[PDB]
């Protein structure tokens, strides 16, 4: 509700979202779901939605901390392009953008579609 | 038949009549319904429209313009955007705009009353989603600054799709729709259930090709809505194969008023033309 205030006053804003979900706190809403064939490549951040069967595709800037709470990036990755998140994992993109990582040779998340 | 579609236009009958205007019948409130989990109504409803917009002989350069007003939400995001993003052709100059601040996939993103919103190049495409929330007059505000955007900004061959609904219209806008080769009213599946529809013209013609009334087409769609409801349906949100806008290649010239002529007119009113020149793009303010 605050959640948005609460990690943008924050000295470690990425932390402070942990500790605010660690504190039972409702992830992020309103990130941009939308509608797409799920039969593309299954890449993490991509020009245009590419979900597989086993992904959600979302507007990026939706999904990024940093662009929700308006503050400074820490360099954006996601702005203007598309995320593809693991549905198990879909209801919580701007969690899952900070915790994970994209693999530099596939394109894939890490620990999740990559090889 | 209708059910699958993305949406319902306003049938030729209807736009020739010359109807007194009514109140309305509809509420633009309500639960709907038809929208999937986890889907925004503005994604639902700008996905229809674009499905919609697919079916139109719309110009598509290979450097396309689009400008996109009133897109935030209240959520503070930009749905709307997102689909105009998954839409267009990638790489596609998508600027969008509204009062207040907002996060978005735009190239650009400006922020304050529309009327700020300045810049000398032309558009190929311009969105609008913009609505200020006992007579029904004609409205004005952020009608009259798109109004003369369109003459100003839009280039020859460009189309537009602005929202409208009972209350939220503007007579000069509806008279503007003459101007282009083909206009219609027209309703999203999703959406039905409201008054609200976009005013598409398609293929910017910059002079009058019909002699129409504001005043009396409006009443002439409400008179439409009244007597034609219209089931709500998402049924076409399920197959997105063809979605993206078709890459047309469209031919982009810079002509003087003199060599704009008839087989111009012609290439203009068929999708197969925009006219404008070809400059950095600025937009400020
Ligand atoms: N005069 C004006 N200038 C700029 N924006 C305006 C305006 N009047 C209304 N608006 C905008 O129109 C919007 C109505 S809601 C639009 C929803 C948005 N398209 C989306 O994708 O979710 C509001 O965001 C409001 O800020
Ligand atoms: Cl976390
Ligand atoms: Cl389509
Ligand atoms: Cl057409
Ligand atoms: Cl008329
Ligand atoms: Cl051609
Ligand atoms: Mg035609
Ligand atoms: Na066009
Ligand atoms: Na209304
Ligand atoms: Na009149
Ligand atoms: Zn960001
Ligand atoms: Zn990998």
């Amino acid at each position: 509700s605050t959640v948005l205030s609460f990690c943008a006053f924050a000295v470690d804003p990425a932390k402070a979202y942990k500790d605010y979900l660690a504190s039972g706190g409702q992830p992020i809403t309103n990130c941009v779901k939308m509608l797409c064939t799920h039969t593309g490549t299954g890449q993490a951040i991509t020009v245009t939605p590419e979900a597989n069967m086993d992904q959600e595709s979302f507007g990026g800037a939706s999904c990024c901390l940093y662009c929700r709470c308006h503050i400074d990036h820490p360099n954006c990755d996601l702005k203007g392009k598309f995320v593809q998140i693991p549905t198990t994992c879909a209801n919580d993109p701007v969690g899952f953008t900070l915790r994970n990582t994209v693999c530099t040779v596939c394109g894939m998340w890490k620990g999740y579609g990559c090889s | 038949s209708q059910a699958w579609q993305p949406g319902v236009a306003m049938p030729n009958l209807y736009k020739m009549q010359r109807m007194l205007l009514e109140k309305c019948d509809l509420q633009n409130y309500g639960e709907n319904a038809v929208i999937p989990k986890g889907i925004m109504m503005n994604v639902a409803k700008y996905t229809q429209l674009c499905q919609y917009l697919n079916t139109l002989t719309l110009a598509v350069p290979y450097n396309m313009r689009v400008i996109h007003f009133g897109a935030g939400s209240d959520k503070g995001v930009a749905p709307g955007t997102a689909v105009l993003r998954q839409w267009l052709p990638t790489g596609t100059l998508l600027v969008d705009s509204d009062l207040n601040d907002f996060v978005s996939d735009a190239d650009s993103t400006l922020i304050g009353d529309c009327a700020t919103v300045h810049t000398a190049n032309k558009w190929d495409l311009i969105i609008s989603d913009m609505y200020d929330p006992k007579e029904n007059d004609s409205k004005e505000g952020f009608f009259t600054y798109l109004c003369g955007f369109i003459k100003q900004k839009l280039a020859l061959g460009g189309s537009i799709a602005v929202k409208i609904t009972e209350h939220s219209w503007n007579a000069d806008l509806y008279k503007l729709m003459g101007h282009f080769s083909w206009w219609t009213a027209f309703v999203t599946n999703v959406n039905a259930s409201s008054s609200e529809a976009f005013l598409i013209g398609a293929n910017y013609l910059g002079k009058p090709k019909e002699q129409i009334d504001g005043y009396t087409m409006h009443a002439n769609y409400i008179f439409w809505r009244n007597t034609n409801p219209i089931q709500l349906s998402s049924y076409s949100l399920f197959d997105m194969s063809k979605f993206p806008l078709k890459l047309r290649g469209t031919a982009v010239m810079s002509l003087k008023e003199n060599q704009i002529n008839d087989m111009i007119y012609s290439l203009l009113e068929k999708g197969r033309l925009i006219i404008r020149e070809n400059n950095r793009v600025v937009v400020s303010s």
